[PDB]
RNA sequence: GAGCCUGCGGCUUAAUUUGACUCAACACGGGGAACCUCACCCGGCCCGGACAAUUGACAGAUUCUCGAUUCUGUGGGUGGUGGUGCAUGGCCGUUCGUAGUUGGUGGAGCGAUUUGUCUGGUUGAUUCCGAUAACGAACGAGACUCUGGCAUGCUAACUAGUUACGCGGCCGGUCGGCGUAACUUCUUAGAGGGACAAGUGGCGUUCAGCCACGCGAGACUGAGCAAUAACAGGUCUGUGAUGCCCUUAGAUGUCCGGGGCUGCACGCGCGCCACAAUGGGCGGAUCAACGUGUCCUGCGCCGACAGGCGCGGGUAACCCGUUGAACCCCGCCCGUGAUGGGGACCGAUUGAAACUAUUUCCCGAGAACGAGGAAUUCCCAGUAAGCGCAGGUCAUCAGCUUGCGUUGAUUAAGUCCCUGCCCUUUGUACACACCGCCCGUCGCUAC
């Protein structure tokens, strides 16, 4: 059950087109930026946004996302 | 089968306040409100159901007592009765 | 005294809540009740009274107010002056479910029409601010077979935590010569991020984003 | 299957105490039956009585007295455990928590409607990816909420504790009890962290993810809230929820000691060992946890046990209480045996009252049942089970149930095989919809 949810999936998008040079590949650095960034009233969904946000970022320094 | 001393002292105590409130209780020994007098509840509630029933008090309930408030028609009827002059008004109103 | 525990003062207090409540919309239903707040300070115990119209729950000369002070001070046992009763008028009522509940249920009583009165209500919650609201009528509707209609419109949450502080809802019943009708009212409280209309906590899922604020790149020092 | 405990048929006939009978009937109605209150049953005091005459009554299963706005002063005021849940609402169960619904714009069709809402992969999931005459969103799902696992980091504790050296016995060591110095490991609860498929390897439209390894308190679980709706599935006996009807002063509210705790065989669930041998016994010894407490119970007299008496704490992290729980652990006894296995059936306490044993204890008492027919229930991790506790019910009580801790596995990290279930295609004379619709003979009546 580690599939992530409409909420996840768009949000996890729309802050690196945003914010692509603040998140690199570490979770745990890209957990603090949507602290400050984004405004979530829970801690387990940051978690989750930042955990795809890292699965993205080494896709594109592989390649082109589609 | 109800006497008329207390129906002086449920009356009266009903226009000096016109708020009466009873418990609803057909096997209770005195009512709380009326101590200095032995008067049973059937003489608190079915005295006060002739009073609604003929249009003198507005009653309401939460489930175990009776919220009587006295209409401005049942105050009339008291002013008679209770043989108190039309210039004394009561505590409500 | 009775050195009243803890765990009997809580509940002794909440069912003085409930009773008080339920003598109310029994009582003031007509004049637009909506709730009351209790504050327990000695010698002082401040009851307001919530209502969509006070100016007649007064009366000429306070007349209706000075009974319900002196109807729950001898119901309860409150001493003489012990208890203080006030009266304050709510705003925006198309937020408040019983409000709202309590309003049709007193034009369905006369059979004019349940499709005209629902339809009226829809109106004031969306004109007063609202992301939703729920009007549902069941029992032996136009005819003696039990017929419900549904009336939705708008967005309306049913699971999770934010029901609580996001959607109230509120029952009624219909008192009617051929049955007995039912009247569920769901009302969905808009996200006011001050707290002044409504809830102050967004919902969890509300991830939204602020702009960069147009980060400039510098060319040179 | 064995005895028994309760539940419902069947019987009984004052009445066996009624509803609900597949899943979704049968420790259900929070219903474990002395009175209550009990709707059932039968006897009776009775206006503790009214919208437009005595209540009594030592005499008895009738003599007379007193009160002095309530007496058929002359067609309706009202009560509800009486019916109808195939008339209802409110609630609840079930479909089914299986994941499914809806809007705008655009496209197709004269139109009802359709597309979106999908071939495939993945995911518990309409969860994503992908595909695509659809695009973009909403409900549900998820998120969320309370729980539990750690944080020697923080905030604080004489209503929680340890730790440091001093008066208590032994051999200063070694163990206990009694007092206000430092701060919080242990305890409590506040804030905030931590865990997201993040790292590596492998397998993958190299997407969605999945698998194995590390590091690590976990690669993580148990509740709650739970959609479009539907059922004629329950609730009128949960209500000052209610319509109508029946019954409404020889009463379809009570109540008195109470009757209603009822058997020739079949049925469910549940406790109790058997077929001592891994058990019963006896004596050690030694460890819980939630929750409740105006009733919980602590000490001293004395019963063998069950009890009883005075003195006390606690409305509670303060007293019970360090909750000395059982199983278990250790020593002895028992032994090809219906045995020390099995516990069936034959003085105190609660209250006004136990007869048809309320429970409790003592002695006596010793049946069936040799791991159980065809079938059938439940469950994969602190889980099943074993063991015991507490709450709800409660004057008296737990073979029930809701919780709680305790000891702790077997097997499986799977499949449509079977039985239940949604979606798609397909068919329909069905559409209050398979509990559907409909054909002919026969039978009745009329033309």
């Amino acid at each position: 059950g580690r599939v992530r949810t409409k909420t996840v999936k768009k949000a996890a998008r729309v802050i690196i087109e945003k914010y692509y040079t603040r998140l690199g590949n570490d979770f745990h650095t890209n957990k603090r930026v949507c602290e400050e960034i984004a405004i979530i009233p829970s801690k387990k969904l940051r978690n989750k946004i930042a955990g795809y946000v890292t699965h993205l970022m080494k896709r594109i320094q592989r390649g082109p996302v589609r | 089968l109800m006497p008329k001393k207390n129906r002086i002292a449920i009356y009266e105590l009903l226009f000096k306040e016109g708020v009466m409130v009873a418990k609803k209780d057909v096997h209770l020994a005195k009512h709380p409100e009326l101590a200095d007098k032995n008067v049973p509840n059937l003489h608190v509630m079915k005295a006060m159901q002739s009073l609604k029933s003929c249009g003198y008090v507005k009653e309401q309930f939460a489930w175990r007592h009776f919220y009587w408030y006295l209409t401005n028609e049942g105050i009339q009827y008291l002013r008679d009765f209770l043989h108190l002059p039309p210039e004394i008004v009561p505590a409500t109103l | 005294a009775v050195q009243i525990s803890k765990k009997r003062k809580f509940v002794s207090d909440g069912i003085f809540k409930a009773e008080l409540n339920e003598f109310l919309t029994r009582e003031l239903a007509e004049d637009g009740y909506s709730g009351v707040e209790v504050r327990v300070t000695p010698t002082r115990t401040e009851i307001i009274i919530l209502a969509t119209r006070t100016q007649n729950v007064l009366g000429e000369k306070g007349r209706r107010i000075r009974e319900l002070t002196a109807v729950v001070q001898k119901r309860f046992g409150f001493p003489e002056g012990g208890v203080e009763l006030y009266a304050e008028k709510v705003a925006t009522r198309g937020l408040c479910a019983i409000a709202q509940a309590e309003s049709l249920r007193y034009k369905l009583l006369g059979g004019l029409a349940v499709r005209r009165a629902c339809y009226g209500v829809l109106r004031f919650i969306m004109e007063s601010g609202a992301k939703g609201c729920e009007v549902v009528v069941s029992g032996k509707l136009r005819g003696q077979r039990a017929k419900s209609m549904k009336f939705v419109d708008g967005l309306m949450i049913h699971s999770g935590d934010p029901v609580n502080y996001y959607v109230d809802t509120a029952v009624r019943h219909v008192l009617l010569r051929q049955g007995v009708l039912g009247i569920k009212v769901k009302i969905m409280l808009p996200w006011d991020p001050s707290g002044k209309i409504g809830p102050k906590k967004p919902l969890p899922d509300h991830v939204s984003i602020v702009e960069p604020k147009e980060e400039v790149l510098s060319t040179t020092p």
